[PDB]
RNA sequence: GCUAAACCUAGCCCCAAACCCACUCCACCUUACUACCAAACCUUAGCCAAACCAUUUACCCAAAUAAAGUAUAGGCGAUAGAAAUUGAAACCUGGCGCAAUAGAUAUAGUACCGCAAGGGAAAGAUGAAAAAACCAAGCAUAAUAUAGCAAGGACUAACCCCUAUACCUUCUGCAUAAUGAAUUAACUAGAAAUAACUUUGCAAGGAGAGCCAAAGCUAAGACCCCCGAAACCAGACGAGCUACCUAAGAACAGCUAAAAGAGCACACCCGUCUAUGUAGCAAAAUAGUGGGAAGAUUUAUAGGUAGAGGCGACAAACCUA
RNA sequence: CCUCCGCAUAAGCCUGCGUCAGAUACACUGAACUGACAAUUAACAGCCCAAUAUCUACAAUCAACCAACAAGUCAUUAUUACCCUCACUGUCAACCCAACACAGGCAUGCUCAUAAGGAAAGGUUAAAAAAAGUAAAAGGAACUCGGCAAAUCUUACCCCGCCUGUUUACCAAAAACAUCACCUCUAGCAUCACCAGUAUUAGAGGCACCGCCUGCCCAGUGAUCACUUGUUCCUUAAAUAGGGACCUGUAUGAAUGGCUCCACGAGGGUUCAGCUGUCUCUUACUUUUAACCAGUGAAAUUGACCUGCCCGUGAAGAGGCGGGCAUAACACAGCAAGACGAGAAGACCCUAUGGAGCUUUAAUUUAUUAAUGCAAACACCUGCAUUAAAAAUUUCGGUUGGGGCGACCUCGGAGCAGAACCCAACCUCCGAGCAGUACAUGCUAAGACUUCACCAGUCAAAGCGAACACUCAAUUGAUCCA
């Protein structure tokens, strides 16, 4: 959420501005928790995954400012706790 | 807002259904519609649109009796109490239906083209190329959305393959699966544009708010002015 | 000008003033004269060599750029290669 | 504008030019409204041999030269060549350029303004008025004969002669304009009689006109203005007066050229008539009108004329040729 | 001599310090204070300044100071504005604060006003014990006697005589024109810099780091008002009046009529014309006379539509005078 | 003597004229004021109901004829489940919404004049003016803007609008709006409006019943048909002008204009006859008011006033100033000539780099919506761009009666300061927005002038370098920025 100059000058007039990402639905498979899971993801999160060599890899590297989800976070603490026990 | 839709029957019945008037509000309460509010008090008589609907544990081709024939509040169109087996529908009444009328509604596609009654209701490829019909599908089991104002009639125009055209009443042709059921002859109630509200009074019985009284300069725009053509307006005479 | 500032409570310089004068220490403000950049293929030699000066501020004009200015921009400078160093003491002047 | 002033020229035009020239009208109007016809007027000081060489390789004829062939089948100003293309030619000339010697090559104008200076026949050793000379064209045309021992160019608008200034410097050398022998005055023409009496053997008077071709397409200070209506109002008037103070000029013997741009008899035929009622009564002096038939006949080729003038020549423009409206009425002083 | 006047202390203000609140029982999100049944995250805008306005126009963010109003930013205008770097001393129970028109709005968020959100007062004074003098205006004591900005010069003497065009403020200037004042009491309106000047200290140095300095530097003294729009924006509150609608209701005598958005005409609804009334009975009424009065009628109840909007048989109508 | 009110329910209010005892907007020492005490008792009304399927075409109008249209206000069954009873709450009044004990607002039933409910006059007198009535000789609109009001109860028209209806609550009820009928535009369709609808429909609009007139840019002649013409291709360098194909499944045109006409109207105008105090020309009486007596007791307003007349002065205009004149002092009742009489609210003109509503072909935008294209992704979504709709923000310089058509705003000259400089607004005239010649039209530097400020602008000695700081009255533009 910001401002624009209209047409990339100060001088012209100041508008408000939502730039909004493309959203895709995909399936991925968890290994860890031997489950596929059906999520909203963007192209960023599938080129992150990419170069963490999967889902599960993804999850449990990326820190909780970087993933910022609420299901990114259920999805770790699930995979600790398979991990753990 | 607090508007729930007095359409809330899920079980077909031919007892007259007490409806709400809107007065042209939405769910939100503003206006969407206007010249519209508070004619007289009306009930809703579920029509049968699928004239080919085959009772349970029943297939096939089937006959009805017609019990009555009936004006309807809601429609411009008369409508009739159809009695078949156990089951009593209201379906929507042709041009020359009365009482005691014997109306057939079939399924079967003839190789021979059957001989076309006004009261029936056949598949588009059983009739035959320029029969007039009325209440017609888009898709096949869709139901009758198309001609079911009063005293219309569509008419087949050709057959090619598993394909059918129609002209609609406005004289728009539509393509329609040849599977698609349509009832044969023109709908009741002809010579209904030839009626004579006669005074305003009426029309607020029907439920009609008069226009605004405000004056509009026209319905249509004004053609815009492309950049060299501007000096040719506006000449005044000397 | 801002007399008092929001964050320091500080007057504020003009920096308008700051991008077209200069302060010398005695007091003086010199300038560029106006339009000498302008038009010069119309301009007569001796007009050029004319609008080609460093010129002095009046009594009133001076007295205004130094209020529209702090104390920072009228402090003596100690420049390596000053090329206004000479002008910055007056030699000579009797009232 | 809120209201152009070239449309009140196309008002003023139709309700009085229709009646006047009835079916002729129409070929007038889309002449007037269509891209004037120029003819190039080669400067004598300069190349003239070269230029016309020049001209010729362009297919543009010297009207002028082929009109004094058929002249002896009085005579025309010598030392006059003017380049114009054939009938149905829309072609052209090229911008004129400075020559070698430093003097323009060739003047563009209307060939149909060489007329006036044609019909005055011009002589060598004679002192010759303009009353009207600004912005130039016909005075320039004066010089390059080289008849003129001694040439008056006037105008009431300094701003005009100042235009003049410079196409005369342009086109003719400084050694021709010397003391005396070219005056720029920048004085009131309608009393020049007064100022001098019987002095010019050849006085050309140009009068201000409606300016029917100008004021069609230019809107800026046009006489068709709702602030100059009353400028056209005493027009006619005022255009009276010019040509009479011209005749007092011309000594007994010599001859005037009355030169109108517009269509309108009013002004052509009318003042003509008035000037000489006006002299013969208040002046007691008499004035032959010279008939014109045998120029008409030569200039047939290149110029369409309208055959129902009582006095002067009309040339009225054609989509074939167009030349912009030009009356031309040469008498001569008896008195 | 009446009305009155007078009072000192409830309390409050700014700091400092310290991190606050939270069940007798019962009741309380349904119409709150009613024992007991099938769903939150989401750029503030605008006034204003730029003497118009359209980009722009300081507003806490992790603790002093200094760098510095510097670098920078900016219709390079108005104005906005860093950082690297430097560096920070710790004793609460105090007051050159107010004292009932002050200090809190507060004796109280009460009374009162508003449908609602919301607005919002006023005032008390004995003495250790109540189981003990005079003074504002206005008046009265005590109405008045030719004549005149109300007085002054006077005079034996109040008046008589002579002299005297109320005050404030505004308009280019003028008052006598116009503005403001019934009168009394209380309350009610000039805030700060650079640079200069004056008086000290020290002096080519001054200053209790930074800054200035070719007699300067340090310190002090000494200059910059009050009330008033129509507006604009944000967030709430309003359809118990009214406009329209929704749900389920109610009312319409009598007479003529082939029978009706018919006629006469009650009740009922409205408001043509006149008169009354005009601080009224009434912030729109009364009396007479009128228009309609089975209908596009009138009306009770409950619900809905909300301001960048609603609603409108368009009157720019109505949306709590 | 009045009753156009009453009694009850609903809604609203909440103890608000019951008893006792006290002090004390006419008053009773009594009040509806203060304090204490007491009271509205359920049968009326409110407060309801086990579940799952399933049923419910046929109005009402005395419901019978008859006649409809706008199509309507009330129905169950099958199976399972089921045994305890009369709880709780409203019940008062002279009452509510209008700041008040307010000539207003206020639903229903019954009473349609009362069986219920009330009192217009504090006492007096009989002035004026004012208000409401009643009666009036002779005349009968002569009144007046107008038969307004009153009396009388009336004809024939004209204009406007078909009509009933609606509108500015609180100055406009109309010729405005709506309205049947007609016409134009848009739309081929389902599960929250339109609509449980479908082109004889629905929405957006125009006009205003009906009735009568008003209708071709469909390719031209000649005898459905030939042929140039119109449109497209190719040849032609390309054209001119030639070669080929088509115009033969159909077209109607006006949200066009006029014309009478029936009914109707608190519409605007005219008129017949009567009629009446409208008037000639006013009078008498009654009521209210009034004035006086008793009680209670406001408001606008007010610089101070010991507050006269005539003439003059103050550009008009004086109670107060000048010259004359007048003049014991005090009430009460009339009056409206003056106190630029008082209160708001106006109307007119002008001003503000003050607002706001509306419009657009004003400027700046497309954040929003819709469509399109290109990316992404394998139709939707997202990003970018384009096009429209819908809006949004902001403004509307100065001179010239005021308005339209015009003119003007900067620089130079003249009338024009008679003679240093400066200075004549407004006006009346003229002109300028260049050009020509150099190409040292190079560089530098004493001293000066100056359009009354500043910014700008002007002249120039000497010197360096060259050679043997041009003419012209104006001939012009700061900063930023590029
Ligand atoms: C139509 S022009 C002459 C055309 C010119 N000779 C040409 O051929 O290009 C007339 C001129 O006469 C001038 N003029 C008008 N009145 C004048 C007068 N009274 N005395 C002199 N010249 C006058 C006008 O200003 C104008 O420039
Ligand atoms: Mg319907
Ligand atoms: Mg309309
Ligand atoms: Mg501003
Ligand atoms: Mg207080
Ligand atoms: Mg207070
Ligand atoms: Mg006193
Ligand atoms: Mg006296
Ligand atoms: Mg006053
Ligand atoms: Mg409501
Ligand atoms: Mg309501
Ligand atoms: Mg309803
Ligand atoms: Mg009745
Ligand atoms: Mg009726
Ligand atoms: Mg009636
Ligand atoms: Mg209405
Ligand atoms: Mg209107
Ligand atoms: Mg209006
Ligand atoms: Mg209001
Ligand atoms: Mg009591
Ligand atoms: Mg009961
Ligand atoms: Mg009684
Ligand atoms: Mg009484
Ligand atoms: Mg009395
Ligand atoms: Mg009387
Ligand atoms: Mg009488
Ligand atoms: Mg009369
Ligand atoms: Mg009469
Ligand atoms: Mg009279
Ligand atoms: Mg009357
Ligand atoms: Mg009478
Ligand atoms: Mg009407
Ligand atoms: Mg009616
Ligand atoms: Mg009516
Ligand atoms: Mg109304
Ligand atoms: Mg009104
Ligand atoms: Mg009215
Ligand atoms: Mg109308
Ligand atoms: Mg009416
Ligand atoms: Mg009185
Ligand atoms: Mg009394
Ligand atoms: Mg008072
Ligand atoms: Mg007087
Ligand atoms: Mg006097
Ligand atoms: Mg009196
Ligand atoms: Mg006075
Ligand atoms: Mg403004
Ligand atoms: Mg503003
Ligand atoms: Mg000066
Ligand atoms: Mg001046
Ligand atoms: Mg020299």
């Amino acid at each position: 959420l910001g401002q624009i100059y209209a047409n990339n000058d100060k001088l012209s007039k100041r508008l408000k501005k939502v730039w909004k990402p493309q959203l895709f639905e995909r399936e991925f498979y968890s290994e860890i928790l031997d489950k596929k899971f059906t999520v909203t993801v963007t192209m960023r999160t599938l080129d992150l995954i990419d170069e963490a060599y999967g889902l599960d890899f993804y999850i449990l590297k990326t820190p909780k400012e970087d993933l910022c989800s609420k299901f990114g976070m259920d999805l770790k603490r699930g995979m600790l706790l398979r991990l753990a026990r | 807002a607090n508007f729930v839709s007095w359409k809330s029957r899920t079980k077909y019945t031919i007892t007259p259904v007490k409806m709400r008037k809107s007065g042209g509000r939405d769910h939100t309460g503003r206006i969407r519609v206007h010249g519209i509010g508070g004619g007289h008090k009306q009930r809703y008589r579920m029509i049968d649109f699928l004239r080919f609907r085959p009772e349970e544990t029943k297939s096939g081709p089937f006959e009805e009796k017609v019990i009555q024939v009936r004006y309807d509040p809601c429609r411009s169109a008369d409508i009739a109490l159809v009695a078949g087996g156990s089951r009593k529908r209201w379906i929507i009444a042709t041009e020359n239906m009365q009482a005691g009328d014997t109306i057939l509604n079939s399924n079967h596609i003839g190789r021979m083209a059957v001989a076309a009654r006004e009261g029936d209701a056949h598949p588009l490829g059983a009739l035959p190329v320029g029969t007039l019909i009325n209440n017609v599908e888009s898709e096949p089991g869709r139901g009758a959305q198309y001609i079911r104002a009063a005293g219309t009639c569509g008419v087949l125009l050709r057959k090619v393959n598993g394909t059918a055209i129609i002209q609609l009443p406005s004289k728009r042709q539509m393509q329609v699966l040849e599977t698609c059921v349509a009832t044969v002859g023109r709908v009741s109630n002809v010579d209904h544009n030839k009626r004579v509200i006669g005074k305003a009074g009426r029309n607020r019985w029907l439920g009609k708010r008069p226009n605004s009284g405000r004056w509009h300069r026209k319905g249509g725009w004004a053609g815009r002015k492309i950049r060299p053509l501007p000096p040719m307006k506006s000449y005044v005479k000397l | 000008l801002t007399y008092f500032s929001a964050r320091k409570g500080k007057r504020k310089t003009v920096k308008a003033v700051i991008d077209r004068f200069l302060r010398l220490h005695c007091g003086l403000w010199v300038r560029r004269k106006a339009g000498y950049k302008k038009k010069l293929w119309k301009k007569t030699p001796a007009r050029k060599k004319r609008l080609r000066e460093f010129v002095f501020c009046n009594k009133t004009q001076s007295k205004l750029l130094d209020k529209m200015t702090t104390s920072f921009w009228k402090r003596r400078n100690w420049y390596v290669d000053d090329p206004y160093q000479k002008y910055h003491d007056r030699t000579n002047l009797k009232v | 504008p809120k209201f152009p002033a070239v449309r009140l020229a196309l008002q003023n035009f139709d309700m009085t030019y229709s009646v006047q020239f009835g079916d002729l009208w129409p070929s007038i109007r889309v002449s007037l409204l269509s891209e004037q016809k120029y003819g190039a007027l080669v400067n004598n000081f300069a190349a003239w041999d070269h230029v016309s060489a020049k001209l010729e390789q362009l297919s543009a004829k010297d009207f002028v030269n082929e009109a004094i062939s058929h002249w002896e089948l009085w005579a025309c100003s010598p030392n006059l060549r003017c380049f114009t293309f054939d009938r149905g030619d829309i072609s052209r000339f090229p911008p004129a350029r400075p020559g070698s010697l430093g003097v323009m090559e060739y003047y563009l104008m209307d060939a149909a303004s060489l007329l006036p200076v044609l019909a005055l026949g011009l002589q060598p050793g004679d002192i010759v008025l303009d009353l009207c000379a600004a912005p130039g064209g016909k005075t320039l045309a004066l010089l390059q004969t080289g008849c003129c021992r001694n040439l008056a160019a006037n105008d009431l608008s300094p701003s005009r002669i100042a235009r003049l200034q410079k196409i005369l410097h342009s086109y003719v050398p400084e050694e021709i304009r010397d003391g005396n022998q070219v005056r720029v005055t920048s004085w009131d023409g309608r009393k020049w009689g007064e100022l001098e009496g019987d002095t010019y053997d050849r006085v050309l008077v140009d009068v201000p006109c409606t300016t029917d071709r100008h004021s069609l397409h230019e809107e800026e200070n046009n006489i068709f203005k709702r602030s100059r209506k009353k400028e056209r109002q005493i027009l006619p008037v005022l255009q009276v007066q010019l040509l009479a103070a011209g005749l007092l000029a011309t000594k007994p013997g010599g001859h005037v050229v009355y030169s109108t741009c517009s269509l309108s008899h009013l002004q052509n035929e009318y003042v003509v008539q008035g000037a000489i009622e006006l002299l013969a009564n208040q002046y007691s002096i008499q004035v032959q009108v010279e008939d014109l038939t045998h120029f008409r006949r030569v200039f047939m080729d290149t110029f369409c004329f309208f055959s129902s003038c009582q006095v002067g020549e009309l040339v009225i423009p054609n989509l074939m040729a167009n030349f912009g409206p030009m009356y031309f009425c040469k008498m001569r002083r008896l008195t």
